[PDB]
């Protein structure tokens, strides 16, 4: 299992971005993934999470993020896409990249700045 | 479900017996994880469902339970301990974290 | 829908990987109310909820379709499942039933009890860590993560809610992922918010490629407003089949529109319910009745060891039950020995010693008749749907349930000898009270067997007792201190010599009055010398053997119905 | 018109009912619903003044004005219970006679045929006027007729403001309409009907003139269903199409008991709802109406029951003809009463069969066995009896004991009345096939002192689990206990096995208080008089195996027949106070 995190930059507060998770040591279609961020002087946050394919490719996110972020997956690469609108504002973290939270949040990524 | 660690920093000389506590709002059932994020910042599990080790992880990181108090105990601290803790459950939606403890040689 | 609880997970982590299964029945004609013309066909995805007259009369519609039924048996349609014609062995192997009553031990945890049913329901290919996973799933995937630990006990005991406790059931029965779900009244006697829980769950349930049914007598309008597929039943005969939403519009374009505020399906229940008022509303239903059809592994010693690992388990917890049989036996013990206390100026007499010991023989078998019976007939009925559910084959449960009760019954000989033996001042000496010890433990074990069998062999409580207590005056009066021994004709005399009682005085006579008399002349005179110890210890030997057969035979033949 | 009233209601002894304020007129029908812990039981409870002794109950009741005392309860609201006991072995119309004659008291029995006919024609009871009411499910009334026949038990007495508590629960759909629509006819017919219901249906809202909704104790809204629909809307809580407005407004004024936010979100929701309907027009009109029927002063007279009740003895002359009637038509319980003593003795004939008088190798044996059996086995007939048969009459006299028929103690009395003469009989049947054949001392006074030394221990055994079912509720556990001190009583106090000459002296103090030691005492010296033995053998004959039994028995033996049968009255008196200690250990 290896997960690496990319698409972090310098946006301006409204604007949109788009986070790259990258996959590899496992099957990409069986497991959840997850986004957890983390402000510079707060505690991990959980932003959303994309199931596997038994639920359909389905998507949830946080009562605080509800309507603003859209994460998806391509299967074809196994890579993990996050699409941020309307940030800058209070939504600047360290984001990881998760792999299930529900059998214990394991085989974490490295982060990237937004 | 709220998750209070205690205590918010805590300062060790090498080999000293280091014990963290975390305390949860309502039961979990023994549903809880150790998170070790290092300086660098990749983070790492240490301890799932507080019991049980992951693979890699030294035998020196111990799980237990006291109640309504869990405990992660380390012995023989090493150099390569100075990281950032956090517990978190996953027993309850949604999953909530712990409010992390510096831990610094 | 918004006035409940919507702070909940929407994943699912315990699906069904396989080839979707389905139901089809086609033309189904039920005998004793009245099923008449019943088809339907449902896949893996939907959830079925028959609402109405779901049942004819002890059995419900759901019975009938997995095989099993209480009343008539004679069909006239047929039932396809997966393709394949019915049959035992295809409803027991690919069909789960969820029954209304719950069968659920109360001094185990969720996760104990569900260790257990995975135990004796996968494969033992199956390594323990998958067990494992497979446990970790199914708690996951019904929210029992904050109730794991915590006890499932029933009433009168703290345990959990009624809701968990539905959970717990649904997961017992959803452990060997089971292709087809069938639960007969999920939501009865629980919370409005409780049901609506249970129903969204079972919904989630029948997301994951998986077929549930669920039987509903009277259905909210919330739980109504939540159905997939709807089958409206009045008096056997079908009245609507398909989407609940579109109920309402169906019954309006076959010009029976449904007011305003008013539930549709408690009012197309009691428009259409059967009451020379009886004939004008039945051609009301088989109108409506027409004018649908129109328009449309693992083993025996691996079983045997999980069945008295759960029976040790819930024994040893139940420290009531427990505290109870103590006190009875000590309090029998206490009353058994001050009343003839032997020690002082005046010793005991012949005939003192007599009735003392046809008393301890004979006044602990009314008590263990009782717990047995009690015990036995207070899960009976879990006995009987586990057996139905196909897990033992009632062969090594036979051991199971003796071995387990043996750690009890031996605790309970110990308290109600200790006591005894010292208070009268019998015999002295090792050898003589570690006889009375063997003989006393192995009469009480038989008369155990013969209450297991008692009750195993009769479906009534009351009238298992009447029997086990008819048996235990007849070997009362069987006894060689009430009727002499020697006025018995042809019956009483062949009574009690299969009688454990007259034994077991028997015994203790020759235990106590061998060579201690203040000789074998007082056995002489008597008509207690014409068997050796050893010879009645066989004897009871055989006849403990003989009950434990007839218990078998019992179980094996004789149906466990509640 | 009459005009109920209730202002500030509150039941503390945990705080179960918090300002109820309720006002109900002739001609209305008010519906009450409610949660589990939402306390409509405690109010209706309150209401009619049964409760109201284990906790104090605040506000105050006004009726026509004038406002009724904590004891004036009983005497004006009429309260239908939910179990329904009735006896299966009777028929409506005696029913109803007996209720007629236990509560009104008039004179010749014609004026109670024609109210009992007049009663009947009200609630459409004619064509079940001649039929036992038995069990629904063997061939008996069914359960509508039941509660038909309940309610009309209860308005034999005339009254004008009832209470009915959970009426529709336990039966169908169809039923449970028709017992809406009889309670919504008899409140039409100038009377007040509050009742409450666990869950009502979609074609219940309409019929009723007031819906109340209670949430642990407070009222959350008390009005006419269309207000109610009004107040739901302007609250920002419309009823959707097709959503059964009960069930919709119950779980609105519900709180989850799941989790630990959805309950405050509930309860927050429940006290903006009660804090929306305080600050409405309803409550300030009902308020208003109460303070002006409180002084009005033009409404007639509180209206109260139809006549006090009749006289003790006429009550329990009543009791004793009705139990009697009960008994007589149920051929399995005679069959039994009669019949256990007889199957006793013949089971005991099929061992023992004879005693051989002339031979000392079980003479004696069998004859200290055949009364010992006999000693043990009476009082356990005759708590078979009673557990079998009592229950039944208790529950009944325990639902009709707080409406102000009658007392338990007097129900108790009949039924010692009634069972004295059966078992009478029983005894003497049983003594009459069983002393001949076993041979036992063949004479006349022997007999007889027999029949009359089993007949009284059976009494007292009866009695005692009479003592028992007054005092445990269970059955089984009332078996056990009375099976357990039969047996002790036998083993200890019977002189057969102990030898109390030498048992200690505790034993011997506790054998006093016993009957089985003076039933032992005469059976030994009434069988082993007069008669000799011969071994062809400690003994030669028989006075000196009651010297060794029982020394100075021959010289009292009038004096045990004596505390044999002295133990009865006692017993009786025991019941009494057990009865005058239920009937308020239970309320």
């Amino acid at each position: 299992v290896k997960l690496v995190e990319s698409g972090g930059g310098l946006v301006q507060p409204g604007g949109s971005l788009r986070l790259s998770c990258a996959t590899s040591g496992f099957t990409f279609s069986e497991f959840f993934m997850e986004w957890v961020r983390q402000p510079p002087g707060k505690r991990l946050e959980w932003v959303a999470v994309s199931r596997n394919e038994a639920n359909d490719y389905t998507t949830d996110y946080s009562a605080s993020v509800k309507g603003r972020f859209i994460v998806s997956r391509d299967t074809s690469q196994n890579i993990l896409y996050l699409q941020m609108n309307a940030l800058r504002a209070e939504d600047t973290a360290i984001y990881y990249c998760a792999r299930d939270a529900w059998m214990g949040f394991d085989y974490w990524g490295q982060g990237t700045t937004v | 479900i709220q998750m209070t660690q205690s205590p918010s920093s805590l300062s060790a000389s090498l080999g000293e017996r280091v014990s963290l506590t975390c305390r949860a709002s309502q039961e979990i059932s023994g549903y809880l994880s150790w998170l070790q994020q290092k300086p660098d910042g990749t983070i790492q599990r240490l301890i799932y469902a507080a019991f049980s080790l992951d693979s890699g992880v030294p035998k020196r990181f111990s799980g237990s339970r006291s109640g309504s108090d869990y405990s992660l105990t380390i012995s023989s601290l090493e150099s390569e301990d100075l990281a950032h803790y956090y517990c978190l459950q996953y027993a309850s939606y949604p999953c909530t974290f712990g409010g992390g403890t510096k831990l610094e040689i | 829908d918004r006035l409940f609880s919507s702070e909940s997970d929407n994943s699912l982590y315990f699906t069904y990987s396989g080839q979707p299964n389905t139901l089809e029945v086609r033309d189904l004609n039920y005998q004793v109310l009245g099923i008449q013309n019943l088809s339907f066909k449902v896949r893996s995805g939907q959830m079925l909820a028959i609402i109405g007259s779901s049942g004819c009369g002890r059995a419900s519609l759901l019975d009938v379709i997995t095989g099993r039924g209480h009343g008539g048996k004679i069909k006239s349609g047929q039932i396809w499942i997966n393709g394949q014609p019915s049959s035992p062995q295809l409803v027991r192997k690919c069909v789960a039933h969820v029954r209304q009553h719950n069968q659920l031990l109360p001094n185990l945890t969720v996760r104990e009890t569900l260790a257990f049913i995975a135990q004796m329901r996968l494969p033992r290919t199956f390594s323990q860590a998958q067990r494992d996973k497979r446990v970790e799933d199914v708690i996951a995937e019904l929210r029992l993560r904050q109730c794991a630990d915590t006890r499932v006990g029933n009433m009168y005991v703290r345990g959990l809610s009624g809701g968990e406790r539905r959970r717990v059931s649904i997961g017992v029965q959803l452990l060997w992922n089971p292709g087809i779900l069938i639960l007969d009244e999920p939501t009865s006697g629980l919370d409005s918010f409780t049901a609506h829980n249970l129903v969204k769950t079972l919904s989630r349930l029948a997301k994951g490629n998986r077929l549930v049914l669920i039987s509903l007598h009277q259905p909210r309008s919330d739980i109504f407003r939540l159905f997939d597929l709807v089958l409206l039943m009045t008096s056997g005969t079908p009245i609507y089949l398909g989407a609940a939403q579109h109920m309402v519009q169906y019954f309006t374009a076959i010009g029976y529109p449904c007011p305003r505020y008013s539930n549709p399906a408690d009012f197309y229940v009691d428009l259409t319910s059967i009451d020379e008022q009886e004939l004008a509303t039945r051609e009301k239903a088989q109108s409506l009745a027409a004018l649908f059809l129109e328009k449309v592994m693992p083993g025996a010693v691996q079983q045997f060891t999980t069945l008295i690992r759960r029976q040790i388990s819930n024994d040893f917890r139940d420290l009531p039950t427990l505290l109870i049989h103590g006190a009875e036996a000590c309090l029998m013990s206490m009353t058994i020995g001050f009343l003839y206390f032997g020690h002082g100026s005046i010793q005991l007499s012949f005939m003192d010693t007599a009735a003392l010991l046809f008393m301890i023989g004979a006044l602990i078998p009314f008590n263990v008749i009782l717990d047995v019976i009690s015990k036995c007939y207070s899960e009976r009925a879990m006995l009987y749907y586990e057996l139905e559910d196909g897990l033992y084959t009632t062969g090594p449960y036979f051991f199971a349930k003796i071995l387990g009760e043996l750690p009890e019954h031996c605790a309970y000989i110990i308290i109600y000898g200790m006591p005894t033996y010292w208070l009268a001042n019998l015999r002295p000496g090792l050898q003589p009270f570690l006889l009375h010890f063997l003989l006393v433990w192995l009469v009480v074990f038989c008369c155990r067997i013969m209450a297991l069998a008692a009750a195993a062999l009769l479906p009534t409580f009351h009238m298992a007792s009447f029997f086990s207590n008819a048996l235990y005056n007849s070997f009362y009066l069987a006894g060689g201190f009430m009727i002499n021994l020697s006025s018995l004709w042809t019956v009483p005399a062949w009574i009690s010599k299969v009688s454990f009682l007259r034994w077991c005085f028997e015994g203790l006579m020759k235990i106590q009055f061998s060579r201690r008399t203040y000789g074998d002349k007082i056995l002489s005179v008597m008509e207690l010398d014409s068997y050796p110890l050893y010879a009645i210890y066989l004897i009871v030997i055989g006849l403990s053997g003989g009950f434990m057969v007839l218990y078998y035979v019992s179980l094996r033949f004789i149906k466990q119905k509640p | 018109p009459h005009s109920l009233g209730i202002l500030h209601a509150s039941y503390s002894v945990r705080q179960i009912l918090k300002d109820v304020s309720l006002y109900v007129e002739s001609g209305q029908i008010m519906c009450i619903l409610g949660s589990s812990g939402s306390g409509k039981t405690t109010l209706l409870d309150a209401m009619s003044g049964r409760l109201g002794r284990a906790g104090t109950f605040l506000g105050e009741v006004y009726v026509n004005g004038r406002a009724l005392r904590r004891e004036q309860f009983q005497d004006c609201f009429s309260y239908v219970l939910q179990s329904d006991t009735l006896l299966s072995s009777l028929t409506v119309r005696e029913t109803l006679h007996y209720t007629a004659l236990l509560a009104i008291r008039r004179g010749n029995p014609g004026s109670f045929q024609k109210k009992v006919e007049a009663v009947m024609a009200e609630l459409s009871l004619s064509h079940v006027a001649d039929r036992l009411i038995g069990n629904y499910s063997l061939g008996g009334i069914s359960t509508g007729e039941r509660r038909r026949v309940s309610i009309a038990a209860q308005l034999l007495q005339d009254p004008k403001v009832m209470l009915f508590d959970e009426p529709t629960t336990g039966l169908d759909c169809m039923t449970a309409n028709q017992i809406v629509v009889l309670l919504v006819e008899l409140a039409r017919r100038n009377r007040i009907v509050v009742l409450t219901i666990h869950q009502p249906r979609s074609e219940l809202f309409q019929l009723f003139d007031k819906i109340a909704i209670l949430s642990f104790g407070e009222l959350i809204f008390c009005g006419t269903p269309a207000e109610m629909l009004d107040f739901f809307n302007d609250c920002g809580y419309p009823c959707p199409e097709h959503s059964n407005p009960f069930d919709f407004y119950m779980d609105l004024t519900s709180v989850d008991t799941q989790s630990k936010e959805r309950e405050i979100e509930t309860s927050k929701r429940v006290q903006m709802i009660e804090s929306a309907y305080k600050k409405s027009a309803i409550c300030h009109k009902t308020l208003k109406n109460i303070e002006r029927m409180k002084h009005l002063k033009t409404l007639p007279m509180v209206p109260f029951k139809t006549k006090d009740s009749p006289g003790v003895f006429s009550k329990l002359g009543v009791l004793l003809r009705r139990v009697t009637r009960n008994l007589v038509r149920n051929k399995l319980a005679v069959i039994t009463r009669l019949l256990q003593n007889l199957i006793m003795g013949l089971f005991l004939l099929f061992f023992v069969l004879r005693v051989r008088s002339n031979v000392l190798k079980g003479a004696i044996q069998d004859r200290v066995g055949l009364l010992y059996q006999f000693v043990g086995a009476t009082p356990y007939t005759g708590m078979l009896n009673a557990v079998n048969l009592f229950p039944v009459l208790r529950a009944v006299s325990d639902q009709e004991s707080q409406d102000g028929l009658y007392q338990k103690w007097q129900m108790m009395l009949a039924y010692a009345l009634h069972v004295l003469p059966f078992s009478v009989v029983a005894t003497m049947i049983f003594s009459s096939v069983c002393y001949w054949t076993l041979g036992l001392h063949p004479e006349v006074a022997r007999f007889g002192y027999f029949s009359a030394a089993l007949l009284a221990p059976h009494l007292i055994g009866e009695f005692l689990t009479l003592v028992l079912l007054g005092i445990v509720q269970n059955p089984n556990w009332v078996n056990s206990v009375v099976a357990l001190l039969s047996i002790a009583g036998v083993l200890v106090g019977s002189g057969f096995l102990r030898n109390i000459q030498e048992m200690p002296i505790p034993f011997k103090i506790i054998s006093y208080f016993t009957f089985q030691k003076y039933c032992s005492e005469i059976l030994v010296v009434n069988e082993f008089y007069g008669l000799n033995f011969t071994c062809g053998c400690a003994f030669t004959q028989g006075i000196q195996f009651i010297e060794k039994t029982c020394p100075g028995a021959t010289s009292r033996f009038t004096m045990n027949f004596l505390i044999l049968y002295s133990f009865i009255p006692a017993l009786v008196i025991l019941g009494i106070v057990v009865f005058k200690i239920r009937d308020h250990l239970i309320s």
